[PDB]
Parts: structure tokens; C-alpha cells; sequence
């Protein structure tokens, strides 16, 4: 409670150079992403078109592979080994809003983590107006526990990731044990009709995170209200050696 | 600026005002103590055991803050407490034309303190482990009641209460008194009294809109919570440092551990606070040092310029001393001065002494100068021409010694 | 010997009454409003248990202080916020006349209330709790300073005419007399008469010009000592 | 004050005396005994512990002592600057030397101080009277100088701010300055003009 707490941790870097992964118009893209230490994930989309990640090492039937489904209902927090086939993405149907059933991994072998998550209705097709919803996630590797921190913004995206700020909640920790080294992201498609495929005006952005200090504004509440990074400028710098603001 | 010497001409200032400044000044410091037992071992039984080993470092660490402790009582003392006895504010507020009113407490009002000292006390804003803090001796209350006793008398006695018995005296001729102590005589009070009490009121109505703004003009009684608060900081922050053990908590190690080795580590945590408390203990008696020489000021400047009028050179004020008026602030003392300042000079033609029948005359208590038709006498500080006669000069020696003597007469009423 | 003066013979501290612990052993669950040793998800410390106010994010448990003390906990085996406090910890100090004058003393706990005290009087002071001074309503020049304008000596208290119990007093202090000077518009004061006064101002100069070698201290003329 | 700064000087020298006898963590607590007991090779593990202990117990001493010296060396030069104000001369500031107006002062001996012997001149038995700014005799003002106008009861007299001795008011003791006009509290009166 009002209070500037200073931590040295893994923060993304205020104003970073942040990589744009777009799947809008006619355009889809499935590629493997690099897991550096630690990635913000920014899922900026109206028709729920990211759904979740598939976090593995090796891929050659001898790597745990973590998998989530956040579509509607099914939803499995899913840690299995597998064949990984090129491009498992999700399939939700144009004009019909249906997901296609389509195999996210070739067989399952190992599952050395499963864990069923409640099933809830929601939302998969194409949708109107802006993609005013950013869901995002912070992934860290902490002695085999992945931390996985959320959030959600109701702020409008007319030419990209807005400017403002907001704190994450850590909702899971979940000890999973492997030494994961890449993350892709688990997408859907709209087809119009069978082996065309398309996709909705939404879109992702990756960016990595980097071990920084960062001078933490806890209000009253006990909410983040602001922060500082010190290594941005010489004047965050003296800023984290004055504790102002 | 362009000042050049002639060796024929003087500047004689003919206007002055009456300006009121304010000095800040520290008396005191709080007074703080600790036990080692708390800060250190953190009530464990293991711990302050060994600490019987390391002798009678405590005694002494607790002794040294007791003595800072009273000094700081004994300033405050040396400090307000030099009034006698208690004279009541009086029920009128106008002292001959000069509004005391901010200066002195309010009846009506509920803090008891002065306008002054309620706005002071405003702008300066302000149970852990083993730390308290006592209360200093001297209620904020009580030094306001020492400080009020302080303006009350001067207003009502002058210079005298403070040297022997208080003795009344209008305020007309109090001024007239201490305008007549830095050269200036009492004709130009009683002649231009209206217009003193008016710059007299103005400075003071100055003051209060100087202070009632948000200006910062009182960091000197702020630096000394300031520094002490950040001390009684550091101290709290090394109790999370594990000095090259496993854990800073105390606890922690005695659980995890086995006593042997747990012993060695006990131990090191002990070296590094004791370390922390001799260090803070260290900067506390520096600090009181600097204290007690402020406050050894303040207390001289309490007695020199408030009970009397002090004739050194800018020590009071930037100018001509005339009345100072104490007032409280939080761990501090606030003088307000009140100087002569000249102004508005004019030049003017001067010689040492003046021929005037193969007799050399020289000016007393004062200085001889030209108008422009005849030749005057008039006090250095003010222009107030007068005529030259035997009894503003004397006369002494022929006329060929002095250098620049002029031909002028000396009229003498009596013939 | 002692001589007149508040002396600080030593500290206070309140003991922990009963102990409480819980888990996600058993659990003994709450005891509140009292210094308690709590061990609530494996920590232990000693404080006054009491309902926490503001209001917790979901997922935090503990609350921090600015010196990272924890000042409120989340219970693991039921569920509410507590604010957690320390117990109280204070220093007694022995308020005695000269031991020449009386053997009576009286005691002063430096910060704690009137309650927590475990001696037939008791005043409760912004200081501390006074025990053994009868508090009075005159006003003396102080002698022995508590504080918070508030000094205690030993006078007789007036218990039935004046029984001389000459017992220790507590009394707020005086400043100084109080003295009748008024303004007026034409009256001067002139003294008649004078009085040469002589009086003794003490400085010290100097002290005990000491020297204390090293060596001689630390090794205590032993050979082996000092490389 | 003389008693204290003796007082504190033993208290420091019997402290830094009895923390000798203290083991530091060494099983014992005097060097010979260590060294009787101990090989070398486990005896310095214990005499560096000694020595540690000793070494801080000194750096406090020292510490201490250097501050109180400084205190002591701010109070001789006050006593200096007293005698050469006060005993050499005559002080006109207040509460400087004595208590009151300054007449002398004498120097007194006492170990390791001084003691000065203020004397003063304290005015007492006061007479209140009544008092005017100036008097207005023939159109013209007449102020004091070095005096005060008083009115005894059967006539106007001019003395000293600190002294009763009443004289006659003459053009002597006056200066006209002005105008009866302007003073506020002018009062009529007779000045004596011992020519005429
Ligand atoms: C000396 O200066 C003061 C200050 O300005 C003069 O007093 C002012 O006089 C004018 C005209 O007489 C008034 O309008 C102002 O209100 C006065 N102000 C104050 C603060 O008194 C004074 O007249 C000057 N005297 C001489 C001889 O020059
Ligand atoms: C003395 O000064 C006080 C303070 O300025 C005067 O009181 C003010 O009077 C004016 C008008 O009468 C009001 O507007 C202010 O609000 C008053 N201030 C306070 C603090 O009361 C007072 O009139 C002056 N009196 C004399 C005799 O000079
Ligand atoms: C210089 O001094 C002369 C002599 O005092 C002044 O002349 C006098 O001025 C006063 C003022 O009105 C008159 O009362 C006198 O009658 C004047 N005397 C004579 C002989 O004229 C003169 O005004 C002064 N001038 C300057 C520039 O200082
Ligand atoms: C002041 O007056 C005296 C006498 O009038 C002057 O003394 C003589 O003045 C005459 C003027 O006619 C000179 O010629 C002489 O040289 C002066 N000195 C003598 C006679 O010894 C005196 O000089 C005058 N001073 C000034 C400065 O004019
Ligand atoms: C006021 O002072 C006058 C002058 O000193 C006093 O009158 C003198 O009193 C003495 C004693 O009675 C007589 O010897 C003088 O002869 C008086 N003077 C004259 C001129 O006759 C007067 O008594 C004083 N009054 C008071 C009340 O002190
Ligand atoms: C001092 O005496 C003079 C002269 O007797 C007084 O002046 C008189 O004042 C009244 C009232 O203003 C006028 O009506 C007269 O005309 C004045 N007379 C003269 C000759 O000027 C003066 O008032 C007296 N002062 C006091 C304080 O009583
Ligand atoms: C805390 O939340 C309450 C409830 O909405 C709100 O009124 C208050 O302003 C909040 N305080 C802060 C510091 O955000
Ligand atoms: C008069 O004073 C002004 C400045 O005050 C100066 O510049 C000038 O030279 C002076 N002249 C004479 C004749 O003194
Ligand atoms: C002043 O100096 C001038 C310049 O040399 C000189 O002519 C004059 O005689 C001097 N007068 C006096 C009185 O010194
Ligand atoms: C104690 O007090 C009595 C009377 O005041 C006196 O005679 C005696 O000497 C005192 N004792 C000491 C040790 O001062
Ligand atoms: C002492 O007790 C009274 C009444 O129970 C309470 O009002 C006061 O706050 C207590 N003092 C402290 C320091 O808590
Ligand atoms: C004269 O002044 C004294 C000194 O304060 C005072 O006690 C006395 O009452 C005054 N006499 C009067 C006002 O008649
Ligand atoms: C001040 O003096 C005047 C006369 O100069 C007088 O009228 C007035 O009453 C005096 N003040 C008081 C408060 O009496």
C-alpha cells in the first residue's frame, strides 16, 4: 500500500522493438518462434482467432510439448509428447463460426502433464467492428515452473499495440520440468468453403523479455498504478536512484 | 557598478525604509533510543548469548544516544527559556500605530500560537525493532507560551526586561530609543512615525504572504528530520542482509541449522549488525555536534538582538539592528529582524573643518556639507541640514594643517 | 548510592499468550487481539493478531510494510485477511529520589499503556505508564524530567493535612513566574536605586591528555601476537 | 561541568579497561591461557578473534574521544573569547558577560577550566511616573537629549533612562528640531533659558 518498490526481474523493456506476427486480410502465418528466457504474447483480435501456444524443445517424439486450447469449451492444459505435423492450426469455419476438427499433433505418446480446465461457452467466428480485445500473457521459467502472467484490455487497436499501461495477474504456475526452447502459436483459420482457408482482421505480436529493474508504483489497493524502467533513459536512471517520480 | 572616489564629494542618504527578514535556525534533534537485544539478536534465546561475549558494547551504544538525548533538552532550554518571568499577552494589538497583531497569539483562536508560528508549523510537513523515540521535554505548546512571553514583553518593556527588572515604556519612545542607537536621531521618529508604523505593518503583511505561498524557505529545519529520518531508515534495511550467511532471519538459521555451524552463522549476522549500530551511533553524536553549535548560535542570537539591540555588523540583520521578534517552529527558531535600510542618497560637497577667523572648527556627531548656497552640519545616516554654530562644532588649532579646509563663518547665537 | 534522576535500569516486554498455527501438525485457528505466536503457512512470528481493512488482491496473501515487515496475513486453512501488528516493547526506567532522601521509587514504562503493566497508583503519560507518583495539579519548576511537559519530585501530596508521606509527584511543569506589567500611553518606569550583583560562570578548558598504546592493548606483550 | 567531562573520560577509560577481559568467540579470554593450550596453527584461529574484538573496542575509544575533544575545543575558545571581551574590556553585548550591564570581570583558576567572576549593575526600586515625546514651549519643539521628559507632579524634569536625578529642563539639555505640529503627543511646558 503506497509504496514504490524497486525489483531487479525479467520485465519487457518500456518502448521495445517488438516483432508484429499478422494474420489478417488473405494472409495466415503458423511459424516457430524463439523462447528466449521468457515472452510477451499480445493476442489483438475480435474473433478469438488465438486460441493458445505450443511451448516444446525438440519435436522429434522425445519433448514434452505443452498445449492449451482456449477455444469456447475445450479447453485441456495438455503436456504431452508427439509427432508434431507442420501445421495443426484451428479451424473455424467462415459464415458457419464452427470449429473444423483438425489434429493438433499426429498421436499422443506421453502426457506427462494433463490437466482438464472447466468448459465454458464462448465465441469462435468472425465478429464485427475493431479488434478492441488484447489478451495478453508473460511466460517465465522458474525451476521448472512456468509462470503465466494475464491480462486483458478493452482499448482500441486502429494501427497496432496502443500506447498506455496495465499489470498482469499471475494466474498459473504450473511445473511443468522441461527445458522448453521454442513457442508456437496456435491460430484458426476461416475457410470460405474446403481447402481455400482465410483468415479475420486480428492479429499477435511477440516480444521477448529482458532482465531489467523496474520501479513498481504499488497504490493503495495494492495495484501497479505505474512504473519506470531504469535502464530506458539516464532520467529513469536517476528517477530509480530517487525513488520519486 | 561604477563607484568613484573624489576626493570633494560625499553621498548622504536622505530616505530609508524599514525591512523585516527572517532567519531559520535548528535547535533541537529527536531523541531516539535503542536496545541491542531487539535490534540484533531479535528475540531469540540462542542469540544475547553470545552477545555476552562481545562485552559492554551495549552499555555504551545506549549511553551515548541517552546523552545525545539530553543535549538536545538542554538546547531547547538554553534556547527559549530565557524569560523570566511570564508576561501575559496584552488585550490591545496596537502599539502606538505598529500592528503586532501576527506576532503575537490570538485570544480567540484555539492553537494558542501565533499566525506566524501556525503557518511555520504548517509548511514543514513531516513501532519497528528496537527503536523508539521519546518525547522531547518541551511541548510544541510550551515554547509557543515562551516565545509569546518573549514579543509581549519587548513589545510592552523594550530592552530592559531583558537585563535586570521589566520596565514599561510606550513603544513611541521604545523606537525613538533604538533609533536614536544607530545614529539617527528622535526627531525623524516622532516627525515620520506614521509612515514607520506603515513600512512596519507592510513587512510584516510580507512576511505572511511569503510564508503562505508554497515557497520552500524553511529547508533548514527540514534537513535535520530529513538526514535523521534516513539514518532511522538504514538501520531498519540492515536486517535484511544476510552478511555471508544462509539467511538474515535469525529464526531461519536456527531452524534450518544444527547449533554447531548455526552458531558460526549466528555469529556472523551479529559482527554485521553491531557494525550497523556502532555506525548509526557514529553519525547521531556527529550530527548532535552540529546541533548543539546551531543552537549555541541561536541561543546568542536570542540574547543579543531580541533582549537588547545588537550593534554587530550583520549579525542579526542585513542592516541596521533595530527589534528582532522570536518565534517557534517545529525543532526550531525563526528570528524576525527588523533593520534601518538608507536610501535614495544625493551628492554633496564636504571639507574636513571649516577657517573661520584663523581657527580651525571641526563637526561633532556629524559632517559638514554644501547644499549648493552655504555650508550645513547634518548626521551621516540621514539629511537633516542644520546650521553651523559653536555648539554643533569645536574649535581647535590654526587653519593651515588640515588639508581642504574652506572659508566659511561660524555663527555663535549668544552674541 | 543512587542520586535523584530517572535512570533506565532496564527493558519490557510483553509475553506472547498463546500460540496458533495453521496449515493449507494441526491447526489451532485464531486467537485475536492478543500478542500471539502466530505460524500461519510455515511463518512464524510473534505479534497482536487483529481483522486486516484494506481490501487484497485475490491472489496476495501477505501484506508489506515500507520497511518490507508483514502487516497483514491470508489464513491457509480458512479463509480472511488479518492485520498484524507488534506486541508492545518498551524501557523501564526507575524515577527515585536521592537514596540519601528515601528509599522510594517510583517506575516509568517509556511507551506502553496503562493496561499491559503486570505501585498502589498508576498515571497514564505520553511517556509511558508512571507507577508510584501521585499526580497533582500544581505546578513546580521542574526537577526530574519525564516529559511532555511533565516533571516529578518529592513533595509532600496533602494526604490528611499533611501526613509528610513526602511521596513522589507528578506535576505538569511551570514555566516561570507569572508577572503584571501593563501598556500605557504615558507612564515610564525609571529606576531609583541599584544593586551590584556578582556572579560565577564555569567553562571547562580541557581534558585528560590520555594515551593508550596498541599493541599494549590488543596483544598484551605476547610474541606470537601482533604478526 | 568541570565534574562531567571527568566523569565521561573515566567512564570511557574503565570501559575500554574492562572489555579486556571478554572473549570474542575464543574460548578463553587471556592471551596467555590461549596460547598455553593451543599449537600455534589453532592458536592464531582464536587470536585473530582477540584481536578483532580489541581492535574495534579501540576504533570506539578513539571515535568517542575525538568528538568529546572537539566539544571541549568549542568550549575553551568560548572561554577565550570571554576573557579578552570581558576581563580585558567591557562588553556592551547582552547576557555576555554577566547578567544585567557589565562592569568587570575576574579570571578564576579551577582544574581544567575557568571560572569568571561577572559583576553587574542591576537597576531596581523602580518609580513610575508620566512622560511626554517632546515639549512645545514658544512654537517650537524641544526633544531630549540622552534623557527622558518626566513629570514628578510639580514641574516637567529631564534625567536618565537608568538613574533618578531630576534637572531643571534648559536649552542645554534640548534641541528644537521642528514645529509643535507634527509630534503626536506634544505636551506644553517652560523651557529655561539660562542667558536671559
Ligand atoms: C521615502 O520613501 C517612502 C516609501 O515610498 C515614501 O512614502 C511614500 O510616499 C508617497 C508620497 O508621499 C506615498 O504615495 C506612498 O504611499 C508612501 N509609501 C510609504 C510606504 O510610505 C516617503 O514619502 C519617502 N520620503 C522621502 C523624503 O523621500
Ligand atoms: C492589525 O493587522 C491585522 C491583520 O491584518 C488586521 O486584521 C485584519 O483586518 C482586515 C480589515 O479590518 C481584515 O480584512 C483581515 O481579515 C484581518 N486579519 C486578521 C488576521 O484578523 C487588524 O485590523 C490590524 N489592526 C490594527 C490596529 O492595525
Ligand atoms: C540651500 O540652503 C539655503 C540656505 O538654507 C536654502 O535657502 C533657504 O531655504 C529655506 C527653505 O525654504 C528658506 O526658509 C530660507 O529662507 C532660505 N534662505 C535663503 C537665504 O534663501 C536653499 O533653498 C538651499 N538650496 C538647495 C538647493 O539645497
Ligand atoms: C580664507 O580667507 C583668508 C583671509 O581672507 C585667506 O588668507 C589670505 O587671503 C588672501 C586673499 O586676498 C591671500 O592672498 C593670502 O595668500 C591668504 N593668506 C595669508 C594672507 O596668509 C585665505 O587664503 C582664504 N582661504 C581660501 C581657501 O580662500
Ligand atoms: C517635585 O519636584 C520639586 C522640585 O524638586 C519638589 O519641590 C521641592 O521640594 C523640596 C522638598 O519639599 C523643597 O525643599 C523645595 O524647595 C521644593 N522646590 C521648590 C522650587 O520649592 C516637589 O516636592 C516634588 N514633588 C513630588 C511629588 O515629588
Ligand atoms: C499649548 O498651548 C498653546 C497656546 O496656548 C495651545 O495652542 C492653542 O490651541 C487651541 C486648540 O487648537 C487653539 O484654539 C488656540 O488658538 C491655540 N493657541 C495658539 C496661541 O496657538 C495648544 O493647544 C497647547 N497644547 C496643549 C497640548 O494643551
Ligand atoms: C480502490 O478501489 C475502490 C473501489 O473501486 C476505489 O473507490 C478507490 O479509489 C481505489 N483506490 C485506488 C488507490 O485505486
Ligand atoms: C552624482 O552622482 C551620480 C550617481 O549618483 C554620479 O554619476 C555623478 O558623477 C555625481 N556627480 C557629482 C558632481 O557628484
Ligand atoms: C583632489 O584631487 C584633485 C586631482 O588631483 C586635486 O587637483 C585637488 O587639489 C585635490 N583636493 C584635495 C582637497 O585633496
Ligand atoms: C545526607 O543528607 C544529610 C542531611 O541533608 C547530610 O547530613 C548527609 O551528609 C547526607 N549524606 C551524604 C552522603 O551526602
Ligand atoms: C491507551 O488506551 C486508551 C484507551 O484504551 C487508548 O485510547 C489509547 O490509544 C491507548 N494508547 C496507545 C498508545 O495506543
Ligand atoms: C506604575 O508602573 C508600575 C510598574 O509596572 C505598576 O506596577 C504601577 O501600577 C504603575 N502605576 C500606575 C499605573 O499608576
Ligand atoms: C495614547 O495617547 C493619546 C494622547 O497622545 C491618548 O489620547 C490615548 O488615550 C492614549 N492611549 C490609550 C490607550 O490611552
Amino acid at each position: 500500500s503506497n509504496v514504490l518498490h524497486l525489483v531487479q526481474d525479467h520485465f519487457l523493456p518500456f518502448d521495445s522493438n517488438v516483432t508484429r506476427f499478422i494474420t489478417f486480410g488473405l494472409n495466415f502465418d503458423n511459424p516457430i518462434i524463439p523462447f528466449k528466457d521468457g515472452i510477451y504474447f499480445a493476442a489483438t483480435e475480435k474473433s478469438n482467432v488465438i486460441r493458445g501456444w505450443v511451448f516444446g524443445s525438440t519435436m522429434n517424439n522425445k519433448s514434452q510439448s505443452v498445449i492449451i486450447m482456449n477455444n469456447s469449451t475445450n479447453l485441456v492444459i495438455r503436456a504431452c509428447n508427439f509427432e508434431l505435423c507442420d501445421n495443426p492450426f484451428f479451424v473455424v469455419l467462415k459464415s458457419n463460426n464452427t470449429q473444423i476438427p483438425s489434429y493438433i499433433f499426429n498421436n499422443a505418446f506421453n502426457c506427462t502433464f494433463e490437466y482438464v480446465s472447466k468448459d465454458f461457452n464462448l465465441d469462435l467466428g468472425e465478429k464485427p467492428g475493431n479488434f478492441k480485445d488484447l489478451r495478453e500473457f508473460v511466460f517465465r521459467n522458474k525451476d521448472g515452473f512456468l509462470h503465466v502472467y494475464s491480462g486483458y484490455q478493452p482499448i482500441s487497436a486502429a494501427s497496432g499495440l496502443p500506447t498506455g499501461f496495465n499489470a498482469l495477474k499471475p494466474i498459473f504456475k504450473l511445473p511443468l520440468g522441461i527445458n522448453i526452447t521454442n513457442f508456437r502459436t496456435l491460430l484458426t483459420a476461416f475457410p470460405p468453403r474446403p481447402d481455400y482457408w482465410g483468415t479475420s482482421a486480428a492479429a499477435y505480436f511477440v516480444g521477448y523479455l529482458k532482465p531489467t529493474t523496474f520501479m513498481l508504483k504499488y497504490d493503495e489497493n495494492g495495484t501497479i498504478t505505474d512504473a519506470v524502467d531504469c535502464s530506458q533513459n539516464p532520467l529513469a536512471e536517476l528517477k530509480c536512484s530517487v525513488k520519486s517520480f | 557598478s561604477s563607484i568613484a572616489y573624489s576626493n570633494n564629494t560625499i553621498a548622504i542618504p536622505t530616505n530609508f525604509s524599514i525591512s523585516i527578514t527572517t532567519e531559520v535556525m535548528p535547535v533541537s534533534m529527536a531523541k531516539t533510543s535503542v536496545d541491542c537485544n531487539m535490534y540484533i539478536c531479535g528475540d531469540s534465546t540462542e542469540c544475547a548469548n553470545l552477545l555476552l561475549q562481545y562485552g559492554s558494547f551495549c552499555t555504551q551504544l545506549n549511553r551515548a544516544l541517552s546523552g545525545i538525548a539530553v543535549e538536545q533538552d538542554r538546547n531547547t532550554r538554553e534556547v527559549f527559556a530565557q524569560v523570566k518571568q511570564m508576561y501575559k499577552t496584552p488585550t490591545l494589538k496596537d502599539f502606538g500605530g505598529f500592528n503586532f497583531s501576527q506576532i503575537l497569539p490570538d485570544p480567540l483562536k484555539p492553537t494558542k500560537r501565533s499566525f506566524i508560528e501556525d503557518l511555520l508549523f504548517n509548511k514543514v510537513t513531516l513501532k519497528f525493532n528496537g527503536l523508539t523515540v521519546l518525547p522531547p521535554l518541551l511541548t510544541d505548546d510550551m515554547i509557543a507560551a515562551y516565545t509569546a512571553a518573549l514579543v509581549s514583553g519587548t513589545a510592552t518593556a523594550g530592552w530592559t526586561f531583558g537585563a535586570g527588572a521589566a520596565l514599561q515604556i510606550p513603544f513611541a519612545m521604545q523606537m525613538a530609543y533604538r533609533f536614536n542607537g544607530i545614529g539617527v536621531t528622535q526627531n525623524v521618529l516622532y516627525e515620520n512615525q506614521k509612515q514607520i508604523a506603515n513600512q512596519f505593518n507592510k513587512a510584516i503583511s510580507q512576511i505572511q504572504e511569503s510564508l503562505t505561498t508554497t515557497s520552500t524557505a524553511l529547508g533548514k529545519l527540514q534537513d535535520v528530520v530529513n538526514q535523521n529520518a534516513q539514518a532511522l531508515n538504514t538501520l531498519v534495511k540492515q536486517l535484511s542482509s544476510n552478511f555471508g550467511a544462509i539467511s538474515s532471519v535469525l529464526n531461519d538459521i536456527l531452524s534450518r541449522l544444527d547449533p554447531p555451524e548455526a552458531e558460526v552463522q549466528i555469529d556472523r549476522l551479529i559482527t554485521g549488525r553491531l557494525q550497523s549500530l556502532q555506525t548509526y551511533v557514529t553519525q547521531q553524536l556527529i550530527r548532535a555536534a552540529e546541533i548543539r553549535a546551531s543552537a549555541n548560535l541561536a541561543a546568542t542570537k536570542m540574547s543579543e538582538c531580541v533582549l537588547g539591540q545588537s550593534k554587530r555588523v550583520d549579525f542579526c540583520g542585513k542592516g541596521y539592528h533595530l527589534m528582532s521578534f522570536p518565534q517557534a517552529a517545529p525543532h526550531g527558531v525563526v528570528f524576525l529582524h527588523v533593520t534601518y535600510v538608507p536610501s535614495q542618497e544625493r551628492n554633496f560637497t564636504t571639507a574636513p573643518a571649516i577657517c573661520h577667523e584663523g581657527k580651525a572648527y571641526f563637526p561633532r556627531e556629524g559632517v559638514f556639507v554644501f547644499n549648493g548656497t552655504s555650508w550645513f552640519i547634518t548626521q551621516r545616516n540621514f539629511f537633516s541640514p542644520q546650521i553651523i554654530t559653536t555648539d554643533n562644532t569645536f574649535v581647535s588649532g590654526s587653519c593651515d594643517v588640515v588639508i581642504g579646509i574652506i572659508n566659511n563663518t561660524v555663527y555663535d547665537p549668544l552674541q | 548510592e543512587i542520586d535523584k534522576g530517572i535512570y533506565q535500569t532496564s527493558n519490557f516486554r510483553v509475553a506472547p499468550s498463546k500460540e496458533v498455527v495453521r496449515f493449507p501438525k494441526l491447526s489451532t485457528d485464531l486467537i485475536k487481539n492478543q500478542c500471539v505466536n502466530f505460524n500461519f503457512n510455515g511463518l512464524t512470528g510473534t505479534g497482536v493478531l487483529t481483522p486486516s481493512s484494506k481490501r487484497f488482491q485475490p491472489f496476495q496473501q501477505f501484506g508489506r510494510d515500507v520497511s518490507d515487515f508483514t502487516d497483514s496475513v491470508r489464513d491457509p486453512k480458512t479463509s480472511e485477511i488479518l492485520d498484524i501488528s507488534p506486541c508492545s516493547f518498551g524501557g523501564v526506567s526507575v524515577i527515585t529520589p536521592g537514596t540519601n532522601t528515601s528509599s522510594e521509587v517510583a517506575v516509568l514504562y517509556q511507551d506502553v499503556n496503562c493496561t499491559d503493566v503486570p505501585g498502589n497508583n498508576v498515571f497514564q503519560t505520553q511517556a509511558g505508564c508512571l507507577i508510584g507518583a501521585e499526580h497533582v495539579d500544581t505546578s513546580y519548576e521542574c526537577d526530574i524530567p519525564i516529559g511532555a511537559g511533565i516533571c516529578a519530585s518529592y513533595h509532600t501530596v496533602s494526604s490528611l493535612r499533611s501526613t509528610s508521606q513526602k511521596s513522589i509527584v507528578a506535576y505538569t511543569m511551570s514555566l516561570g513566574a507569572d508577572s503584571s506589567i501593563a501598556y500605557s500611553n504615558n507612564t515610564i518606569a525609571i529606576p531609583t536605586n541599584f544593586s551590584i550583583s556578582i556572579t560565577t560562570e564555569v567553562m571547562p578548558v580541557s581534558m585528560a591528555k590520555t594515551s593508550v598504546d596498541c599493541n599494549m592493548y590488543i596483544c598484551g606483550d605476547s610474541t606470537e601476537c601482533a604478526n
